[PDB]
């Protein structure tokens, strides 16, 4: 290709306010560190600048940040971390080869016991019903990690490409997520079937967590 | 401090094109003196965007020569232009999908090597945003959601906690808000973001957990506002025998 691709590792780095946090950028091809910048990322709020050019910092931006690396290998330092510091992280090469890409991003989340989902599964309702379409939900209610995986069965029949999922940020006062998977039918089709089943796989729990309900009964 | 203020519309349908502007504050483009610190024509005016559950995207920039450089993801269905004059410069992406849709940010970038006095901080970056324009690319006309009940059932509250919701869909343009007992209830309330459906309509649940003998003694209603369209619901959530 005629571009150059950043790496960003881990993909979620987990931590406690106080704890020194290391986010690493690896280019696909030497970057002199003149053109390697690094932005946060606060949810609603448009990206910051934090380092760029040799490592200085940007404008309004504290101490505890640092940055270092050279060749194709970059890190971003946060010494102490602050409870504002809990972000999105992106490197970027910036300055010597169009296009100007960045990495995927690092997120910093805070670090707490693994807590096992949950779960709750709806049926559609009689009054949506009455019109043609059918919403099956299931509620993942308060875990850690973030990582989940839900799969729908219909008729013990696994569902593929008709549903959709939405996550929580992480709560504030117990530092956990939640997560809604919607599995959307026509009503037709939700009339043929009986056995609906949401079923998820998490750190928390030993073996699939399955919640099911009967059409009707 | 220089600032952008951005503008355009975020709402296109489907194959039609994108046009967003910004405008730059506490500057101008057409001063062509450099009497110290870096020269404008070291800024570089650029668009970023960030798609759902996605990360930064570099879309393109433009310099005030009328130079410009495109990711070549895109490049021919993006134009940068710039109107030197009215310190203007704008983005428009054409034949748009629903891939497109994302926020859009405009951002200063900064290249130099040589300047007069100190360097400002922020050198070979983009140093000075924008607050972004939300695009949404979606056929649709304004339109109020239907609420539905997320009804808790015997069997669902048999380990002594309950969960219940309501699913707000079919909606359109964001935002709607969701209340519980008329703000009363707000511990252990979830309102997940919103998903732009392939119908190009929204839809969000929003769900609490409560224990579950407290179906018996508390009645639980969601209050559902969506300005755009003047629609005001309250749905009460009951047990569903």
């Amino acid at each position: 290709v005629h571009e150059i691709v950043l790496t960003q590792s881990p993909g979620t780095l987990s931590l406690s306010p106080g704890e020194r946090a290391t986010l690493s950028c690896r280019a696909s091809q030497s970057v002199s560190s003149s053109y390697l910048a690094w932005y946060q990322h606060k949810p609603g709020q448009a990206p910051r600048l934090l380092i760029s050019d040799v490592y200085r910092r940007a404008t309004g931006v504290p101490d505890r940040f640092s940055a270092s690396g050279s060749g194709t290998d970059f890190t971003l330092t946060i010494s102490r971390l602050e409870p504002e510091d809990f972000a999105v992280y992106y490197c970027q090469q910036y300055g010597i080869s169009s296009p100007f890409n960045f990495g995927q991003g690092t997120k910093v989340d805070i670090k707490r016991t693994v807590a096992a989902p949950s779960v709750f599964i709806f049926p559609p309702s009689d009054e949506q019903l009455k019109s043609g379409t059918a919403s099956v939900v299931c509620l993942l209610n308060n875990f850690y990690p973030r990582e989940a995986k839900v799969q729908w069965k219909v008729d013990n029949a696994l569902q593929s490409g008709n549903s959709q999922e939405s996550v929580t940020e992480q709560d504030s006062k117990d530092s956990t997520y939640s997560l809604s998977s919607t599995l959307t039918l026509s009503k037709a089709d939700y009339e043929k079937h009986k056995v609906y089943a949401c079923e998820v796989t998490h750190q928390g729990l030993s073996s699939p967590v399955t919640k099911s309900f009967n059409r009707g009964e | 401090q220089v600032q952008l203020k951005q503008w355009g519309a975020g709402l296109v349908k489907p194959s039609e094109t994108l046009s967003l502007t910004c405008t730059v504050h506490g500057d101008t483009l057409s001063d062509y003196s450099w009497n110290w610190g870096v020269s404008r024509s070291d800024y570089y005016w650029s668009w970023i965007r960030q798609p759902p559950g996605k990360g930064l995207e570099w879309i393109g920039e433009i310099n005030r020569s009328g130079s410009t450089q495109y990711h070549p993801s895109l490049k021919s269905r993006v134009k940068i232009v710039i109107e030197v004059s009215k310190n203007q410069f704008s983005l428009e992406l054409s034949s748009v999908t629903a891939a497109d849709t994302a926020v859009y940010y405009c951002a200063r970038g900064r290249r130099s090597r040589q300047w007069i006095g100190d360097l400002p901080p922020g050198n070979h970056g983009l140093d000075v945003w924008g607050q972004g324009i939300p695009v949404s690319v979606s056929s649709a006309s304004t339109k109020g959601p239907s609420v539905f009940p997320l009804a808790p059932s015997s069997k669902s509250t048999s380990g002594g906690t309950a969960a219940l919701g309501c699913l707000v869909k079919d909606y359109f343009p964001e935002p709607v808000t969701v209340s519980w007992n008329s703000g009363a209830l707000t511990s252990g309330v979830h309102t997940f973001p919103a998903v732009l459906q392939s119908s190009g309509l929204y839809s969000l649940s929003s769900v609490v957990t409560v224990p579950s003998s407290s179906l018996g003694t508390q009645t639980y209603i969601c209050n559902v506002n969506h300005k755009p369209s003047n629609t005001k619901v309250d749905k009460r959530v009951e047990p569903k025998s």
